């Protein structure tokens, strides 16, 4: 919250950023659901449909901004043509950092080639880890963006490597206490996110190391992994990117929405899942706070509806129905003017003492707002 | 400021003098908006505007970081020292400027010199003289 | 560790190379058996006409294991010594050997090639007496 608008203050790569979003990637709008988007930021989740050249000058900016260390939260959705992406979570029961090797991440560079051979076939691995120091210990991520075969053969290979014990050997030599369930099934089957994207509440991906193994389709029986890092010369970010065909070093082988556009719904949601949900279970005061909500504008018909999933046996054959009855009632009703101030009438006396530190957060991170853009220029109205 | 503002609600205000000779204003109320019962679609008499300080306030601020962001790509790309340095001292004495927008006083003297803009010329005088048009509680 | 060594080129009949390997210590027959098994072998020769390599064979003298050795930089009487090329670090493993870690080296010069290229010298730094 206050890093990302600081990030967006102090740097100039953060504001060429946002204006190459604003006006060039503007033009290229694409739905919310729709299939057609290959970019996605769940920040504002926005969708894209990039050409190549868009494509890639969005992922040259994100190394520069990677490279200077921003927070970033983008992600990629595979199409029906993609690379390998893994979701390789670590679950040890001590969280001290393994001491992974070269040569057991070449064993392991085998022993999936092995594993996939077994299908049509005609190269460069990236390892990249958690930071390490969390619960259930970190996470890896395999990359093999070199080739194109995005169908029900990735889900072949997933469920084939879904009961290997070889893998899972290796993690029991690396002193591992998850050899299953380590991998999801939608290992290839979820959006994951480009090289420096970070995760809610989490530090974000950081390489490990890079190898080369050339196919061989004469000899399949040489596997020669050798490689050269030189990694600060190549753009990871395009590089990387399963979508970017082109790349140097690589080759190609609802309630959502609504706290998106108001943030005082987001103080609204908080404020009501303080106080109790009793005073929700009755009729008469359930029906007293929808109206004072639908007093408060009328695009928060969906914030009752999410109120109104608890307890589903009054919402279904009850609540879902007489919510909107109310509602269209309240369109009309001027008899009554309960508004929000009785909410936070409600949620001082039911639970005292908590709430006042969540509303110093928010006017805090209100008036911080204002201090960052003026650079502490106080004026009047502020 | 004025000439913007006035680019910005040519259609929104109405700046008159009575026969004593204290400027007053008029707006004409749209849907969705604060009100009194029943005046939709008609101007309404007003003294201190609201809504354009709010306006004032709020709206050309975003204005303000356009032009902000516009000075910000032109001296990303390159060019030579002197153009470089120019565009350094302009930025340096706008953002000092820009400020300005949200202090009182200059609210105040940027109001009374907009109210010249926004005068209408025989206003006051041509109100009702139709008497074919009646106000009626919704139009 | 593999070290890969050859002649500066521009000669008759193109250059020599050495490839030296001073990580085991197995001198006996074994070798004389390991050259044989080279002599006959094809696909070194069908790589030598992929570099475009006129004589696949003859290359490998049967006497190699035979004769003395010359250390880094000890050039023959009127020519010019060798220069190494690549170098490439490979482990093993007895269990399985299947996996194959060939990844090359970086910063060479580090080391005391001349020390650690040594057939003799066990307590090389870079290599290892296996």
């Amino acid at each position: 919250t206050i890093q990302l608008t600081a990030q967006r203050k102090y740097l100039a790569e953060v504001q060429a950023l946002e204006t190459l979003l604003t006006r060039e990637l503007s033009v290229f709008l694409t739905e919310p659901g729709s299939k057609k988007t290959n970019i996605i930021n769940r920040i504002t989740g926005k969708t894209y449909a990039l050409p190549s050249t868009e494509l890639l000058r969005l992922y040259e900016h994100l190394e520069q901004c990677r490279k200077q260390g921003a927070l970033m939260y983008f992600l990629e959705r595979q199409g029906t043509y993609s690379g390998l992406m893994l979701d390789y979570d670590l679950k040890l029961n001590t969280n001290a950092v393994p001491p992974l090797e070269p040569p057991a991440l070449s064993r392991l560079c085998h022993r999936i080639f092995v594993h996939i051979k077994n299908s049509s076939v005609l190269i460069h691995f990236f390892f990249t880890l958690k930071p390490e120091v969390v619960q259930g210990k970190y996470g890896f991520h395999v990359l093999i963006p070199g080739l194109k075969l995005a169908a029900s053969t990735k889900k072949s290979i997933i469920g084939s490597l879904q009961h290997d014990a070889t893998v899972q050997k290796i993690l029991h030599e690396q002193g591992v206490t998850n050899p299953e369930s380590c991998l999801d099934p939608h290992s290839a089957s979820v959006p994951s996110l480009l090289y420096g994207s970070s995760k809610l509440n989490h530090k974000p991906y950081q390489l490990k190391t890079g190898f080369e193994l050339v196919f061989d389709s004469s000899d399949p029986d040489y596997i020669p992994i050798h490689q050269i890092k030189n990694l600060e010369s190549y753009n990871l970010v395009s590089e990387l990117s399963l979508t970017n065909e082109q790349g140097s070093l690589v080759r190609p082988v609802s309630l959502s929405i609504l706290m998106l556009h108001d943030p005082e719904a987001r103080y609204l949601h908080k404020i009501l899942n303080l106080l109790p949900p009793e005073y929700y279970v009755e009729y008469p005061l359930w029906s007293n706070v929808v109206f004072a909500l639908a007093n408060t504008s009328a695009n928060y018909r969906p914030l009752a509806e999410w109120f109104s999933q608890k307890c589903p046996e009054k919402w279904n054959t009850g609540g879902k129905e007489k919510l909107e009855k109310l509602w269209n009632d309240a369109s009309h009703h001027t008899e009554k003017k309960i508004t929000k101030r009785s909410i936070m009438y409600w949620a001082h006396k039911h639970a005292p003492q908590q709430y006042k530190e969540i509303v110093e957060q928010g006017y805090f991170s209100i008036l911080a707002e204002y201090v960052y853009s003026y650079n502490g220029m106080l004026e009047h109205y502020m | 400021i004025a000439k913007v503002i006035y680019a910005m609600m040519g259609n929104k205000f109405v700046v008159d003098v009575d026969s004593n000779g204290k400027y007053v204003w008029f707006e004409f109320v749209l849907p969705g908006q604060p009100m009194n019962q029943g005046e939709i679609w008609k101007w309404r008499k007003e003294v201190n505007p609201d809504e354009l300080h709010i306006y004032i306030s709020e709206n050309f601020s975003r204005v303000m970081d356009r032009i902000t962001e516009h000075i910000k790509y032109h001296l990303s790309q390159p060019h030579e020292s002197n153009i470089l340095n120019y565009y350094k001292k302009l930025l340096k004495a706008f953002e000092r400027s820009k400020s300005k927008i949200f202090n009182d006083s200059f609210k105040k003297g940027v109001i009374r010199q907009a109210e010249f803009l926004f005068r209408q010329r025989s206003f006051i005088q041509t109100l009702d003289t139709n008497p074919h048009l009646l106000g009626v509680g919704n139009g």
